[PDB]
């Protein structure tokens, strides 16, 4: 097929010389099989912090500070958390409003079950924090 | 998947006290909430008291607030309804219920709810 093929994980093409295969610099990584140069390692800095190291094989993975919580795929950003029965607004954490409840540190404020629209009574009323019971059907 | 029964009914003079129970059995996590239900000959079920078996907090009916107390013990996997004060329109069967999800969402393996068979409440006087 091609020289450069079964070239391992962890190595590139190499021209200059009697290396086919030779193996990644360090804080750089090629997970493929005959990569023409290496992939410089994902830096996990400031709001991020280094869940996983990097390796030659495999790319470093970046965790998310505490206070924050991971977003979009591969961590690709950090959104600050709230706690339960808030919503992150433009400004801010914010409070739920009223006939809106959220149970998660992340997300927004959803609005309670409607225990009619589905045929029961309520059982519990909801709260900021938490949805809201229905009971069983009526009469 | 779960079982619900009833304990602690009987007859009592107004002002007096009494303590319904209801022992749940089985499949005791899938339950989230739970409650008293009473039925009257003639008028309808009518909701007495909720409580949520995770946070504690609880929903009374005006008709009993100050009244009734609803209590919960995960260690005896029991729930209480203290009822104090008792008046001639508090006779009634005491039903106990449970639910197994938020909303109308129910655990996927088990009943979107349970009921006990009810204890019978009588207040009259001599
Ligand atoms: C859960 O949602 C419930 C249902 O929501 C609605 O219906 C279902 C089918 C869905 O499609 C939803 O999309 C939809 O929004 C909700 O209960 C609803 O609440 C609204 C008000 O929030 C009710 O409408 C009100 O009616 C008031 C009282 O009028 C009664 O008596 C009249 C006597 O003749 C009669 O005309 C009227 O008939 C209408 O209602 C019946 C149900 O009984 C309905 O089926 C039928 O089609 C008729 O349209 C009714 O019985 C009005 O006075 C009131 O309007 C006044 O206030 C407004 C304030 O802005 C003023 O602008 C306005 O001009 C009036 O002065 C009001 O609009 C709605 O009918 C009701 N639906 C049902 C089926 O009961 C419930 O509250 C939700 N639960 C939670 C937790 O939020
Ligand atoms: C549990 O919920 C119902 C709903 O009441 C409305 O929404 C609540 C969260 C709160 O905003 C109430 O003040 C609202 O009225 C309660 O039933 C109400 O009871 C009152 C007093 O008798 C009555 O006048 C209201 O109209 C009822 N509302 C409706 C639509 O039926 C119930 O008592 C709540 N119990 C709690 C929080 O302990
Ligand atoms: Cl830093
Ligand atoms: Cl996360
Ligand atoms: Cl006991």
């Amino acid at each position: 097929q091609d020289p450069c093929s079964n070239c391992p994980a962890g190595t590139f093409c190499d021209n200059n010389r009697n290396q086919i295969c030779s193996p990644c610099p360090p804080n750089s990584f090629s997970s493929a099989g005959g990569q023409r140069t290496c992939d410089i390692c994902r830096q996990c800095k400031g709001v991020f912090r280094t869940r996983k190291e990097c390796s030659s094989t495999s790319n470093a993975e970046c965790d998310c500070t505490p206070g924050f919580h991971c977003l979009g795929a591969g961590c690709s950003m950090c959104e600050q958390d709230c706690k339960q029965g808030q919503e992150l607004t433009k400004k801010g954490c914010k409070d739920c409003c009223f006939g809106t409840f959220n149970d998660q540190k992340r997300g927004i404020c959803r609005p309670w079950t409607n225990c009619s629209l589905d045929g029961k009574s309520v059982l519990v009323n909801g709260t900021k924090e938490r949805d809201v019971v229905c009971g069983p059907s009526p009469l | 998947q779960v079982q619900l029964v009833e304990s602690g009914g009987g007859v009592v003079q107004p002002g007096r006290s009494l303590r319904l129970s209801c022992a749940a059995s089985g499949s005791t996590f899938s339950i989230v909430a739970m409650g008293w239900y009473r039925q009257a000959p003639g008028k309808q079920r009518e909701l007495v008291a909720s409580i949520i078996t995770g946070d504690g907090d609880t929903n009374y009916a005006d008709s009993v607030k100050g009244r009734f107390t609803i209590s919960r013990d995960n260690s005896k996997n029991t729930m209480y309804l203290q009822m104090n004060s008792l008046k001639p329109e508090d006779t009634a069967v005491y039903y106990c219920y449970a639910r197994t999800g938020y909303g109308s969402s129910w655990l996927m393996g088990h009943e979107y709810d349970y009921w006990g068979q009810g204890t019978q409440v009588t207040v009259s006087s001599l």
